[PDB]
C-alpha cells in the first residue's frame, strides 16, 4: 500500500525536525525497503546522512533520487548544500541554478544560492537572492538572519531597530521550539541578544558535532592520570586549522617553541594542509611534534591519534570558526580540554572544560556567560608575535618637511646605521626620535613618494616606497620575513591631511553599528579639523557609512577610506594615525595589537561580552588605564582630549611607544611561562581527582 | 566561515 512508504517517510521527517536523527535514518531506510524507487525517501535520507557527516553516502542517495525523478528540485538544492560543505563551490552553484531553473518559486534554493554569493564576496547578489527567498517564503529564519548579516557587512542600517527586534524574536522562537538558531554563534556577539541566548546558540551549534561523532559508536577514552609515561612532562596539544598565513599564527606562532622542554612536550595538530608559508614552517620546526590531521579526515581516527600521543591538555584554537573540527573535542581524547585565543566566546558545549581568559576580559561576575570554567592568565590572555615579526617598527625617524611624529615616517633594521651617514640629523626629546632636515636626501625620498617610484639607493642603503612592498619582497609584505630595507610611510600615500588629527579604525565594517558611528561623529564634531580613517572591508560599505555620517552632520571629506593592505603595511601605516577609536560592539582583537605595536593609543569602552572587552584587557596589560572608558561620555571625552590637547597626546603616544616594549603585552617568553603555570594548575587539579573548577587564582 | 544552508524536507503525497 502506498500509505506505508509515504507514512514512514513523513514520520521520519517529523523525527528529523525533533532532533531524533538516528530514528529518522531508520524510518527512511525502512521506507526504501518498502518502496525502493522512492525518490523523496532517497533525498530525505541523504539530508540526514549529510547532517551526520556521511557526505559521500548522501551524494549517492541524492543522485539516486534525481535518477528516479529528473525534475526533483528539492534533491538538487539539498545536493548543492552537500557539495558546498565539501568545498565544491562550482558543483553547489550548478545544483542551485538547476533547482531554480526547475522551480523559480523555490525559496530554499534562492536562499542557498544567496549563501554562495555571500561567501564569495558578492554581497549585492546575496542580498538580492535572500530577498527573493523572503518574498517567496516570508517566514524564513535562515534567509532573514543571513540577510541581516549581509546588511551588517555593508553597514546598511535601514530599519536597523526593527531588524534587531525580529532577529531576537526569531532566536527566541527557535530556542523555545528546540531548534538550531539561524544566528551563527560567532555572529551573536553583534546583536542585542541576552547572554543566555548567546550561550544557548553556542550549545546548539556544538550539539551538531555530537550528531557527527555518535555515528562512530566510539567508547570513552582512558585518560592518563600521571606524568610517568611522559617522563614527568605535561603533554599539551594545540589543535588549529590556522598554522599558516592566518591571524592566529601571527599571534602565537612563537609559543610552541618557547615552552620549557624540561616540563612540557608540545604537540601541534594541524587541521589544514601546509600552505607553504614561513608561519607553517616555524611551528612545524619548533614544536616537539607536529601532526597533520588534514591527512586524517575521519574524526574517529584523528581523535585516536591524539589519544595515542597521550595528551594531557588539548587546546581548541578554532571554536566556531572556519576550519574547525570540534568533533575531535566532542570525542574527549584528552582529560582536560580548553578554549584558547582563536574564538572570542564560549563553546556552550559540555566537552570543553576551560576557557583561557583573564579577569579584565571575563570578570568573575559574568561567568554565567560561559559554559566553561574560567582559567585566568595573570595579565591578558591575548598575545602577539609583533616583537618577532615586525622588529623594524621598534624604532622610527621622520623628515621635517616644514615637527610631527606621524606625517612622514621611516622604519628599518639598518635605520640607525643609515642615520650615522647623515651628518645633520636632529635628535628630538619626547627613547627619542631622529629628525631628518629638509636636505638633499630628504628631497629625494619625498620625490620617490610623489613620483610613485618603488625604491631608491642612498649611501648604499635601499629606501623603499611603503606602498610597493609586494613588488620588493612578498615574504616581507606578509610578515613571513622581516623587511630588509628602510621603508617610507607618509600620510600623502593614504590621502590623509598633513595638518589635522587622524582617528583610525581598521576593523571589519560589520563591527560598526549606528551607535558607534554616532559616537565617532560626536568626537569629530568636537575636534574641528579631525578626520576618520576607515577600512574598505568591503568597499561597497563605503557609501553607506558616508551617507549615515553626512546624515549625522559630517561632510563627506571627514571620512577617509583605504583598501586592505598586506599585513606588514597594515601594521606599519598605523603609525600615521594620532589615535585609534576601538569598536565597542566588538573590539579589534588582532587589530588592537597591531595599532598598539605601532605606538598609536587606542580608546576603548569595554562592554559585557568577551569580544567587547578584549581591547581593555590589552590596554590594562600595556598599562594605559586612562584609555579605557566607563561609558560613552568618557569614551568621547578621552578621544577629544587626545585630539585637542596636543601635549597630552604627545605624552600618551610616548607612553604606548615605550610600554609596548616594557609591558608584558608583546612578551611571548613571559606569556608562555605564565601559560605553563596555568596548565599545571589545571593538571594538578585533575590529578587530585577534581572536576574542572574556576582557575582564577 | 561558511554560511549555513537550508535543507528541504520533501513530504510524500
Ligand atoms: O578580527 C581578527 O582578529 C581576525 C579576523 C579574521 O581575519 C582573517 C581570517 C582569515 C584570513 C585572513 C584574516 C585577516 N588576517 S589579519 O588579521 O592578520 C590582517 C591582514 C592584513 C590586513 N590589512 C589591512 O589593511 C587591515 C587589516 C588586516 C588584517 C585578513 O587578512 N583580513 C583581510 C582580508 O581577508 O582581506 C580580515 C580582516 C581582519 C581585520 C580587518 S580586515
Amino acid at each position: 500500500c502506498p500509505t506505508h512508504a509515504d507514512s514512514l517517510n513523513n514520520l521520519a521527517n517529523i523525527k528529523r525536525e525533533q532532533g531524533n536523527i538516528e530514528e529518522a535514518v531508520r524510518l527512511y531506510r525502512k521506507a526504501l525497503e518498502v518502496f525502493p524507487e522512492f525518490a523523496a525517501a532517497h533525498s530525505n535520507l541523504a539530508s540526514v546522512l549529510q547532517q551526520q557527516g556521511k557526505l559521500q553516502e548522501a551524494l549517492m542517495h541524492y543522485k539516486e533520487a534525481i535518477r528516479i525523478s529528473p525534475t526533483f528540485a528539492d534533491a538538487y538544492s539539498n545536493m548543492g548544500n552537500t557539495l558546498k560543505e565539501m568545498q565544491d563551490v562550482q558543483g553547489a552553484l550548478q545544483c542551485y541554478t538547476r533547482a531554480i531553473q526547475i522551480n523559480p518559486a523555490f525559496a530554499d534554493a534562492h536562499s542557498n544560492l544567496a549563501s554562495i554569493h555571500k561567501d564569495s564576496g558578492n554581497i549585492p547578489e546575496a542580498i538580492a537572492s535572500y530577498r527573493t527567498a523572503l518574498k517567496l517564503k516570508p517566514d524564513f529564519p535562515d534567509a532573514y538572519c543571513n540577510l541581516a548579516h549581509c546588511l551588517q557587512i555593508v553597514c546598511d542600517w535601514t530599519d536597523y531597530d526593527e531588524r534587531m527586534k525580529k532577529l531576537v524574536s526569531i532566536v527566541a522562537d527557535q530556542l523555545e521550539k528546540n531548534r538550531l538558531p539561524s544566528v551563527h554563534p560567532h555572529h551573536s556577539m553583534l546583536y542585542p541578544l541576552s547572554h543566555g541566548f548567546r550561550k544557548a546558540i553556542a550549545e546548539r551549534h556544538g550539539n551538531l558535532c555530537l550528531d557527527k561523532i555518535n555515528v562512530l559508536h566510539k567508547p570513552p577514552y582512558e585518560h592518563p592520570k600521571d606524568l610517568k609515561l611522559s617522563d614527568g612532562r605535561l603533554r599539551v596539544g594545540y589543535v588549529s586549522s590556522d598554522f599558516g598565513n592566518h591571524p592566529t599564527s601571527h599571534l602565537m606562532q612563537s609559543i610552541p617553541g618557547m615552552h620549557n622542554p624540561d616540563k612540557f612536550e608540545v604537540f601541534c595538530y594541524a587541521l589544514s594542509p601546509d600552505d607553504g608559508t614561513n608561519f607553517r614552517v616555524k611551528v612545524m620546526a619548533e614544536a616537539n611534534h607536529f601532526i597533520d590531521l588534514s591527512q586524517i579526515p575521519c574524526n574517529g581516527k584523528a581523535a585516536d591519534r591524539i589519544h595515542q600521543d597521550g595528551i594531557h591538555i588539548l587546546v581548541n584554537m578554532n571554536g566556531y570558526t572556519k576550519g574547525a573540527r570540534n568533533e575531535l573535542f566532542a570525542l574527549r581524547p584528552a582529560p582536560i580540554q580548553a578554549m584558547w585565543l582563536g574564538y572570542p566566546g564560549t563553546s556552550g558545549a559540555l566537552f570543553m572544560d576551560y576557557i583561557i581568559t583573564d579577569q579584565e576580559t571575563s570578570p568573575a561576575e559574568v561567568a554565567e556567560q560561559y559554559s566553561e570554567k574560567l582559567a585566568y592568565m595573570p595579565h591578558t590572555f591575548f598575545i602577539g608575535d609583533h616583537a618577532n615579526m615586525f622588529p623594524h617598527l621598534k624604532k622610527k625617524a621622520v623628515i621635517d618637511f616644514k615637527i610631527y611624529d606621524n606625517r612622514i615616517v621611516l622604519n628599518g633594521i639598518d635605520l640607525k646605521a643609515f642615520l650615522d651617514s647623515l651628518p645633520d640629523v636632529k635628535i628630538v626629546k619626547m627613547l627619542n626620535m631622529p629628525v631628518i632636515p629638509m636636505n638633499t636626501i630628504a628631497e629625494a625620498v619625498i620625490e620617490m613618494i610623489n613620483r610613485g617610484q618603488i625604491q631608491i639607493t642612498i649611501n648604499g642603503f635601499s629606501i623603499s616606497n611603503g606602498l610597493a612592498t609586494t613588488q620588493i619582497n612578498n615574504k616581507a609584505a606578509t610578515g613571513e620575513e622581516v623587511p630588509r630595507t628602510i621603508i617610507v610611510t607618509t600620510r600623502s600615500q593614504y590621502g590623509l591631511p598633513e595638518d589635522a588629527i587622524v582617528y583610525c579604525n581598521f576593523n571589519q565594517l560589520y563591527k560598526i553599528d549606528p551607535s558607534t558611528l554616532q559616537m565617532w561623529a560626536n568626537i569629530l564634531k568636537r575636534v574641528p579639523n579631525s578626520v576618520l580613517w576607515l577600512l574598505r572591508f568591503p568597499a561597497v560599505g563605503e557609501p553607506n557609512i558616508q551617507q549615515y555620517a553626512q546624515n549625522m552632520g559630517l561632510p563627506q571629506n571627514r571620512i577617509i577610506f583605504s583598501p586592505v593592505a598586506p599585513k606588514e603595511e597594515h601594521v606599519r601605516r598605523g603609525q600615521l594615525a594620532d589615535v585609534c577609536l576601538d569598536t565597542p560592539l566588538c573590539n579589534g582583537h588582532t587589530t588592537g595589537m597591531d595599532v598598539l605595536w605601532a605606538g598609536t593609543p587606542m580608546v576603548t569602552m569595554p562592554g559585557e561580552t568577551l569580544a567587547s572587552r578584549v581591547a581593555a584587557s590589552q590596554l590594562t596589560c600595556l598599562g594605559c588605564l586612562e584609555l579605557i572608558a566607563k561609558n560613552r561620555q568618557e569614551y568621547e571625552d578621552i578621544a577629544v582630549k587626545l585630539g585637542t590637547d596636543l601635549e597630552y597626546l604627545k605624552k600618551v603616544r610616548g607612553k604606548v611607544w615605550k610600554q609596548r616594549i616594557s609591558s608584558p603585552l608583546f612578551n611571548t617568553k613571559q606569556y608562555t611561562m605564565e601559560l605553563e603555570r596555568l596548565y599545571l594548575q589545571m593538571w594538578e587539579h585533575y590529578a587530585a581527582g577534581n572536576k574542572p573548577d574556576h582557575m582564577i587564582k | 566561515h561558511e554560511t549555513g544552508t537550508t535543507n528541504t524536507a520533501t513530504t510524500a503525497t
